[PDB]
């Protein structure tokens, strides 16, 4: 025999005509997952989990497909996630529509694969054209239209019931976070969760929230202006680097050998007890005879803290990170500290800490979940993902696009309209680019439940002498201008979706066979 | 609706016909019958072997 | 000191537990029901290390088994070797650590991990010289793994000089299907190094080669595996419970075999796989027989140590020692510890265990599968979702790079 | 309790080593007696030199 | 769409997933049906060899037994969340979700959608809690009734354990509880309150101590046992031998290092008693009526006992992290660690120091305390699923009544919200909410759904559960008419309505609120939820 | 017609899992289970009672007229039995006398609760029966007792 | 989360029936399963159209650019392609010629 | 108590047979029921040698295809 190939190599016509049916199959699943009458997605991992949401990033992350072309779909997800954070159902959703479309051609008239992406580049340059003359500017500092803003993309989610709630929960964690340009990140905005309670009483509280409690009981439970200093040591004596191998020859030096192991750590309390802390944070693990002199000054002494945890810290309190504990000053100290308490809770202990709130290093805070139960949490923890992702694009891009389906409408007449000036070879693959982007309007009536032959006949008649901003409401599934609407989305996500969509069709188009199992 | 777990699709041809597209498989028919010729090859002529 | 503990933890733990306490209730003489019928002094007058005497000399191992799959547990017990273990040290909950560090570890430390270190508290305050602890854990699985790490942490607070010793078994790139087992071990290692004292490495996959080449049998059972990591651990156990001097008690082990503080781990050596002391010599020291994946003759050792037993004088072993380093000088380095006891089975056994350089391979291994199949934030999302951040990752990444470092740095 | 092991630096603690020991259990052994016990119940493995 | 790119998979989707989702909470339904109210039957658990633990609460049959189906494994996340932090409602949240699925997938086989379905729900929702502020009654705990704490341990306990254990075991409850209230008014649970397994004459011989009660016991015969006057001492310090970082051998020489060397190993230890003994001077006056304890965390060496034992001092090891947080509230002392400093405020108080041995295992009680901030509860028990009887039984009594001192209200039970809320969301005008179109089914499928959990009280009795209601509708319909405001109630010894104001059934508040809440989240997702699906590397 | 169903929505929990109700005559099977080791408690009360041989795992023989020693041994299936062994095991090792009397005497109310319970009684009324006679048996026996030691040594 | 309750009415009709309904996807699966086959009268058409070699299970070999004939060899499990099978065979015995334009 | 009498024999009694005799009459409703009015669906009766019918009728749909549980028997009969 020859090489490890040759199996079955699906060569010619049928092997592109299995990549546009694998294609359109990613789509197919996650065809119900889109507008706000949208249903909820299932999954069963093999570990033994669970994971219920709609959003099509995280259903894609737990389906396995054993095919190659379909992966490629699949990535496409963690594009816009790890871009924006919002419309990632809408990338795989308009992908899958621009190559069935193009299918057509393809199989039977004949244009070759490279033809087809020239004519898109031209219609991708278009897009953004008139997806740039779609969208008009809003105003960053109005706090009203912000809110409605922000939930734009709650409303496809559960919790628009709590949307009054959400919004102002979202607002106050993205202004926290934000940094006087209006660089913002996510790593430090704390995902912690807490099983049961109420949505109502949940709240976002200035600063962080540990799961453990003090070590020794005489510790002060509530403190007025704590001052927190962070270490990164074992505040005990420890082993050592070299190869050491202590010789004993008289009697009084083992007493001796066990004294300095008690007098070590004086030296290293007594020095923290320079600037006299009410609250020490270690990194590592404490003693238990520090701890006892720590008590002797009026600090407080925690378990093992992670080092994610203590980096909020040090942007909370203003402190730094502290590993040489003689170089130990009162500058660096933590101070400007709310208010120190411990709530009993069954499952564990939780340290509060509040800010005084009264530039400098951007600051961080945790956002309280009480929800039912704990896919119930991380349901709405991926919620806030959605609906923080959105006030990020207003703030890099004061530009605002239509949603409902407004802004690929849009795309859809230009690019239809303007393709019977684009006369030639290109005029098919570029006329084909309108027929996908009608479909996003398209999945908002089905899932309403109307028929869309009529709303998109009726929706083009009005498109060209109505107005631009002329969508389809998923509710009531009548057609409703969105400025009367006030719902409206931002211009980035559109983009992402536009560009991801035909960036992926341009590289699948290129694929001529498939050979499976060569090599590791 | 549906009458169990799962549905797999249905092959258009007969389990293990085998068929193929494009020139690969006329280049197969020729090279076999050149492969039937090379037999046949020396045996031409008055001086040719059985 | 006279006493140690014996923690043993996860599916893995268990089993390789229940196969240890197989092994050591048969070396120095106890019927299942705790009676000894052994003959005489040399099996009783260190029984005191590992078995709580009651009245009326009913001994029961001093043994902390846990697991979160009830069912792991419950078919130890409900076996033989049933009446050995006190039904109250059995620590055991649903659901299942689910085969991931960050979610099985931090839900149920949040409550096993309570419950064990109510039991480890009491049953030992029964003894007047704790020593240390022994734990048996799977690197790579999801109890074991997590609750390992938090419990080594939790127990060192509570006991901070005692010594740690553990019996780790890392994983096996082929052997072990699941594809999330590097990106477990390597966080279970993070802390593992931060805490333990003196850890062994047993590799699966090695475990399947000896098995398959020497023992032949066709297809390995996790049982024949656990006998050979049974009779490895036996060994350097009765280094321990036979009145001896050598490397006498775990701390002395410690001393001998840590040149740094910052390397632990020790490549196991055993043989008569399936004699004379020069017989033994070889099987010691073969490529073949060491129970970790990387090769130990492109390493370097640092410190060995070789545990004999049955009939063997002083002068059989150093006059071995003395013909031996001559020959393998660029690989003085010896430490001799002969027994008196012989296998059960066996007339006469030696157990190898020497720190090398060679380890760094296995975790060059490990780390290239954790960095590079992980750059693509793979599977992630199952641990971010339990509470622990990817700053964590990014911490024990880093902190392997170091493990590699040192070894590199102390020149291979 | 933490690595006892014998050192010699000079023949002359190598002399007195092997006898320093039996003058001292004899010590300890004739302390016990001049109370007048005739039996000792120990608790765990005696040694021969003090046997 | 998923067989031709996945090789091997199960799918179901818009009819199996929907049908699924209501037969698997039937199924569910159906376990704990039975088990729900006072008459309910029990349920053991045996996994492997054959461990035995009885019990009602579904927690424990949820986080015992393993289940495969993807429905189940929320409604046991649902059950056992909404139980870990409140402490009641258990069933409770199982039922609402049980029956709100089956009661609103009736109108979705009628095809209505199952989003204004859901809309209709939390609209609802936001209702009882409307309904909550105007249902609840205010109560004052300046008075310090401890009838009406008496009355509110009896509605837990009655439902998992019969009269006669408790009797017995209230007012072990009620005096744990009682000193619980302070002037700070901060509530604490876990550290105050505790349990403790001990294999004793039976389960009715449950005593309330209370001081902190000991699993261990002094080592040494000669040690005294009962000591009358005992100030208690805390030292976290560890007094046998320490190791010590790295340090070798001691290195000697001749043959008396050695003895002086061991000597020396001790030396460390003496320099810790000589400060006990330095203590123990400053309080030698009257010696043989006063005595004096020591309690470590840590081991302690055998032969610094002899020590303890010579000066007639009590030893005890190895305790837990908890009970050093807990002497301080007991004794009235203060904690020390190291033995520096030293000073005879730290020390403790107390009046009767006694300890009692069974076979092999001893226990020391402390009692007779001046001022007691802190107390335990020792439950007895015969075998160990009474024990664990016993842990549910206390572990779910101490929380439903913590909870009604934490807040200033308390809702009457026994069906009295349900029937409530029935005649609210069913009589309440419409025009007043802003939900519109197909949202008239969905206030009528979840206010008809409260009413199977009050009758699942009566499925128990074995009444006919249809005509026990018929009294309990006309007597609300003259109620209102009368100028009389009265709750009625479900009783199940007779078949007829009472009124639990005065029988002295009640319930929490958060409980109520917080499992409707999970429940409507829960059974919300699961209507949505149109396809499952399996699919990952394994 | 040719096979059930199988009882579905069997998927909830495992197959190996099995469920027990009072209907279908097990309470009194759970009784003629207690009725199958109480016969062989006969046959060892009293004076005139006869040894047991149980052999066990490992081959360790006692021989016994005793109901908590003989019970240890035994591994039994049956929860409700085991009910009896650990009440037996609290009778050792609380007061060390009166096993056999425990063994017989409970397995006797499970014998004369199975005509009970034929009859139409309610669980819950015959648990207030027996604690209503209990609480008269106990009152009863301080009330028959005759004689007394009054001395630690004779 | 690990077995499914395996569809409850399984207890109706054997393992064997598989059904394919709307909705479901049933029109996407077959207009496009039949696209192959399609493929096959589409080049077999006209004068310079392929004949195609049909080996049917007897051995009998077959060569043709006559469609017809070569769907009555074909064993076609799809049932949907069946309805086009035998109508293009009532054109043969019918009309005769065009077999290959009615399918 | 079935099983004392016949160990191969079994029983579901007053819970389970309910939801057996109402399950496989709404699996039997879901299916067949489409066919109802002039709007009903098409079905395609494909047996193991090939033969393919087209039909509405309930009778001829259940005649062909065997029924397995025991409650749609009696409602084909
Ligand atoms: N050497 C050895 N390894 C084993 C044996 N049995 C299981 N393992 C290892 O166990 C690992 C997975 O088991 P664990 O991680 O312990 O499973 P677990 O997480 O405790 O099980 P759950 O808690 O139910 O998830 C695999 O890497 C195996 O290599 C054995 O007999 N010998
Ligand atoms: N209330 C609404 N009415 C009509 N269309 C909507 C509505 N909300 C969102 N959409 C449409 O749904 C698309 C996706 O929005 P969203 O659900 O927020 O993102 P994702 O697809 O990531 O869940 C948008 O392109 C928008 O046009
Ligand atoms: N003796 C009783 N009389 C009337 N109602 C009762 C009685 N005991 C319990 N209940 C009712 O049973 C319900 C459930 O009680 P509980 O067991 O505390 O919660 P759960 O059943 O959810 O664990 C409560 O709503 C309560 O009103
Ligand atoms: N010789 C005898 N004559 C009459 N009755 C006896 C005789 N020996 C024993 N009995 C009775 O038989 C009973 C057996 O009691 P049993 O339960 O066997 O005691 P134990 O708890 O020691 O086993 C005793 O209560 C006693 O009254
Ligand atoms: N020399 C030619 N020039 C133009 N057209 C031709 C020539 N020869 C054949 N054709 C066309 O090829 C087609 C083949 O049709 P065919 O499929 O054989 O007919 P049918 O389907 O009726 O059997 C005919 O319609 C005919 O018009
Ligand atoms: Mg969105
Ligand atoms: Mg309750």
């Amino acid at each position: 025999v020859f090489m490890n190939a040759s199996q079955e190599r699906t060569t010619g016509r049928q092997a592109q005509i299995s990549n546009i049916t694998a294609a359109k199959a990613v789509a197919d699943v996650i065809r119900t997952c889109l507008g706000p009458k949208a249903m909820l997605k299932m999954l069963l991992d093999p570990m033994g989990g669970l994971v219920l949401t709609n959003d099509g990033h995280a259903i894609l992350r737990e389906i396995d497909v054993a095919h190659p072309a379909a992966k490629s779909m699949l990535e496409l997800s963690r594009t816009q996630d790890e871009e924006v954070g919002d419309g990632t159902t809408t990338v795989i959703i308009l992908a899958g529509e621009i190559l069935a479309q193009c299918a057509p051609y393809l199989i039977e008239k004949n244009i070759h694969p490279v033809i087809i992406i020239q004519a898109l580049k031209k219609a991708l340059t278009d897009a953004l054209e008139v997806i740039k003359q779609v969208s008009k500017p809003v105003d960053v500092e109005n706090d009203a239209a912000m809110k409605k803003l922000i939930q734009a993309s709650i409303g496809t989610k559960y919790v628009i019931h709590w949307s009054e709630k959400m919004c102002e929960l979202a607002l106050d964690a993205v202004k926290t976070v934000r940094k006087d340009f209006e660089i913002d990140i996510k790593r430090y905005v704390r995902v912690e969760k807490i099983p049961g309670g109420d949505v109502l009483d949940s709240r976002v509280l200035k600063g962080v929230l540990l799961n453990k409690d003090v070590v020794h009981p005489k510790m002060s439970r509530h403190i007025e202006n704590p001052r927190v200093v962070l270490l990164d040591c074992p505040l005990e004596y420890k082993k050592g680097e070299s190869q050491t191998n202590i010789e004993i020859e008289k009697e009084e030096d083992w007493n001796r050998i066990l004294q300095i192991e008690e007098e070590q750590v004086q030296l290293m309390c007594e020095q923290i007890l320079a600037v006299r802390p009410t609250l020490v944070i270690t990194e590592k693990g404490v003693s238990d005879l520090a701890q006892h002199y720590l008590l002797k000054g009026g600090c407080s002494v925690l378990r093992r803290v992670k080092k994610s945890d203590n980096n909020r810290i040090a942007r909370v309190t203003g402190a730094t990170i502290v590993n040489r504990v003689e170089d130990l000053k009162e500058s660096d100290v933590g101070t400007n500290c709310g208010l120190f308490k411990v709530e009993m809770i069954g499952d564990e202990y939780f340290s509060f800490l509040d800010n005084c709130k009264e530039s400098g290093l951007q600051k961080a805070c945790t956002i309280m979940l009480r929800g039912g139960s704990k896919d119930i949490l991380n349901e709405i923890d991926r919620n806030l993902q959605d609906a923080m992702a959105v006030a990020r694009n207003v703030m890099l891009s004061p530009s605002l696009s239509p949603g409902g389906g407004a802004t690929e409408m849009a795309v859809s007449v230009k690019l239809a309209e303007k393709a019977k000036q684009l006369e030639g070879i290109q005029q098919w693959p570029y006329q084909a680019v309108a027929d996908a982007m009608e479909c996003i309007p398209r999945t908002l009536i089905q899932n309403a439940g109307g028929d869309p032959i009529r709303l998109l006949s009726q929706l083009r008649a009005k498109h060209a002498q109505g107005n631009f901003t002329t969508g389809i409401d998923g509710d009531k599934g009548k057609i409703v201008d969105m400025v009367s609407y006030g719902i409206w989305e931002p211009e980035v996500i559109k983009q992402q979706s536009v560009k991801t969509a035909i960036e992926s069709a341009c590289l699948l188009l290129r694929v001529d066979d498939i050979v499976s199992g060569v090599r590791k | 609706m549906n009458f169990g777990s799962q549905t797999p699709t249905i092959v258009v041809l007969k389990e293990g016909t085998d068929a193929s597209q494009g020139k690969g498989q006329i280049i197969s028919n020729i090279n076999a019958c050149v492969a039937v010729q090379e037999a046949l090859k020396p045996t031409l002529g008055p001086l040719g072997s059985d | 000191m006279r006493e140690i503990i014996h923690i043993s933890t996860g599916q893995c733990g268990n089993q390789i537990g229940a196969a240890f306490w197989e092994t050591i209730c048969g070396e120095h003489g106890l019927d299942f029901n705790g009676t000894y019928h052994g003959h005489d002094d040399i099996q009783k007058e260190r029984l005191n290390v590992y078995f709580n005497e009651a009245s009326s000399g009913k001994w029961v191992p001093r043994s902390i088994n846990v697991d979160l799959e009830p069912g792991t547990i419950d078919a130890v017990r409900n076996s033989a070797i049933g009446n050995l273990f006190r039904p109250d040290n059995y620590i055991f909950g649903q659901s299942s650590a689910g085969n991931v560090w960050a979610k099985g570890h931090y839900t149920e430390g949040a409550e096993l991990v309570d419950s064990v270190m109510d039991v480890i508290r009491r049953e030992a305050e029964g003894c007047d010289s704790l020593q240390g602890f022994q734990i048996t854990h799977s690197l790579g699985g999801g109890t074991g793994s997590g609750m390992g790490t938090l419990l080594i942490s939790k127990i060192r607070e509570e006991f901070p000089d005692r010594m740690m010793a553990t019996f780790s078994v890392l994983p096996s790139p082929k052997t072990s299907d699941t594809v999330v087992e590097p990106y477990n071990a390597t966080l279970s290692v993070h802390q593992l190094v931060e805490h333990s004292d003196e850890t062994f490495c047993i590799d699966n996959e090695a475990l399947y080669d000896i098995c398959q080449r020497t023992l032949k049998l066709n297809q390995p059972s996790y049982g024949d595996l656990n006998n050979l990591v049974s009779s490895v651990m036996s060994g350097v156990t009765t280094s321990l419970r036979y009145p001896g001097q050598l490397n006498s008690d775990l701390r002395k082990l410690a001393v001998n075999l840590v040149p740094f503080p910052r390397l632990h781990f020790f490549m196991v050596g055993y043989a008569p796989l399936t004699l004379t002391v020069p017989e033994l010599t070889q099987q010691m020291f073969d490529a073949k027989n060491m129970m970790a994946a990387a090769d130990p003759r492109n390493g370097r050792y640092l410190t060995v140590a070789a545990f004999f037993r049955g009939k063997v004088s002083v002068k059989e072993v150093e006059d071995e020692m003395h013909k031996v380093q001559s020959k393998n000088s660029d690989y003085n380095n010896v430490q001799t510890a002969v027994c008196s006891v012989a296998p059960q089975g066996l007339d006469m056994a030696a157990t190898f265990i020497a720190n090398s350089t060679s380890i760094q391979e296995l975790f060059k291994r490990v780390g290239d599968q954790f960095s590079a199949m992980f750059k693509r934030k793979a599977f992630l999302h199952w641990y971010t979702s339990e509470g622990m951040d990817e700053l964590e990752f990014s911490e024990a990444e880093s902190n392997m790079n170091d493990l590699v470092s040192e070894y590199q740095q102390y020149q291979e | 309790e933490t690595k006892g092991t014998v050192l010699l630096h000079n023949a002359q603690e190598m002399l007195d080593f092997s006898k320093g020991e039996e003058k001292q259990i004899d010590a300890m052994m004739k302390e016990i007696a001049d109370m007048g016990v005739e039996c000792i119940v120990a608790g765990a493995g005696v040694g021969e030199l003090a046997l | 769409s998923l067989q031709l790119l996945n090789p091997k998979a199960e799918s179901l989707r818009r009819d199996a997933a929907l049908k699924v989702n209501v037969t698997s909470a039937e199924g569910l339904q159906s376990v704990l049906e039975t088990n729900l109210g006072p008459k309910g039957t029990l349920k053991m658990l045996v996994d492997g060899a054959g461990n035995i633990k009885l019990t009602k609460d579904g927690k424990v049959l949820l986080t015992e037994m393993q289940i495969q189906s993807p429905t189940a494994v929320l409604i046991a996340r649902a059950a056992a969340a909404q139980d870990e932090i409140t402490g009641d409602g258990t069933t409770t949240v199982v039922c609402l979700v049980g029956e709100l699925l089956r009661q609103a997938h009736r109108f979705i086989q009628e095809g209505v959608h199952p989003r204004i379905i859901t809309d209709g729900f939390e609209i609802a929702r936001k209702e009882s809690m409307k309904f909550l502020d105007e249902f609840k009654i205010s109560k004052t705990n300046l008075s310090n009734d401890r009838e009406f704490l008496l009355q509110v341990a009896r509605s837990s306990l009655l439902t998992k354990v019969d009269a006669d254990l408790t009797e017995v075991l209230t007012p072990i409850v009620t005096d744990a509880v009682l000193s619980v209230y302070d002037a700070q008014a901060d509530n604490l649970d876990l550290h105050m309150v505790e349990i403790m397994q001990m294999q004793h004459l039976s389960p009715k011989d449950t005593t309330f101590i209370k001081g902190l009660v000991l699993d261990h016991g002094g080592r040494h015969p000669d040690m005294p046992t009962r000591v009358k006057n005992a100030y208690v001492l805390i030292l976290n310090v560890s007094l046998e031998y320490e190791k010590t970082e790295v340090n070798s051998g001691f290195f000697y020489s001749s043959a008396d290092q050695r003895d002086k060397l061991a000597a020396s190993e001790r030396k460390f230890v003496d320099a810790k008693l000589k400060k006990i003994i330095d203590l123990k001077n400053e309080v030698c006056g009257m010696d043989p009526d006063k005595g004096f304890v020591i309690i470590n965390q840590k081991g302690i060496d055998p032969m610094s006992l002899d020590v303890f034992a010579k000066h007639n001092i009590l030893a005890l090891r190895r305790a837990k992290r908890r009970n050093m947080e807990r002497l301080q509230l007991v004794t009235g002392g203060e904690a020390q660690n190291s033995v520096e400093d030293l000073s005879p405020q730290i020390l403790g108080f107390s009046g009767l120091v006694y300890q009692e041995t069974i076979g092999e295992e001893k226990f020391t009680y402390v009692t007779e305390n001046t001022d007691p901030k802190s107390c335990t509860i020792l439950i007895k028990g015969s075998t160990h699923y009474a024990l664990a009887q016993t842990k549910d039984a206390v572990r779910d009594g101490l929380r439903a009544v913590a909870n009604v001192l934490k807040d200033k209200n308390i809702i009457p039970g026994a069906g009295a919200f349900y029937i409530a809320l029935s005649r609210y969301l069913r009589s309440a005008n419409m025009n007043k909410l802003g939900a519109k179109g197909k949202t008239k089914t969905g206030i009528e499928a979840f206010a008809e759904a409260l009413l199977v959990i009050p009758k699942t009280l009566v499925k128990n009795s074995g009444f006919d559960p249809l005509d026990v209601l018929a009294m309990v509708e006309d007597e609300l319909d003259d109620a209102q008419d009368s100028d009389e405001t009265r709750y009625v109630g479900v009783d199940l010894n007779i078949g007829d309505s009472c009124d639990p104001t005065i029988e002295g059934i009640w319930d929490s508040y958060r409980v109520l609120r917080n499992a409707i809440t999970g429940a409507t989240g829960i059974a919300s997702n699961l209507l949505l939820c149109d396809e499952l699906l399996r699919a990952g590397r394994s | 017609s040719l096979r059930l169903p199988q009882n579905p929505n069997a998927g909830l929990f495992k197959q190996g899992y099995n469920s027990y109700s009072n209907a279908d005559g097990q309470i009194i099977k759970s009784i003629a289970a207690i009725r199958e080791l109480h016969q062989m408690c006969l046959t060892s009360m009293g004076p005139c009672g006869r040894n047991k041989i149980i052999v066990n795992h490992l081959g360790k023989i006692i021989i016994t007229n005793d109901a908590a020693t003989m019970l240890r041994e035994l591994d039994i299936v049956h929860p409700a039995v085991k009910v009896l062994v650990m009440a037996t095991e609290q009778q050792k090792i609380d007061m060390g006398d009166g096993t056999n009397l425990v063994m017989i005497l409970a397995g006797e109310l499970l014998n004369v609760s199975e005509k009970l319970i034929s009859m139409g009684l309610s669980a819950v009324e015959i648990i207030q029966g027996y604690n209503m006679a209990r609480k008269f048996t106990l009152k009863e026996l301080d009330e028959m007792v005759v004689g007394e030691i009054t001395d630690k040594n004779d």
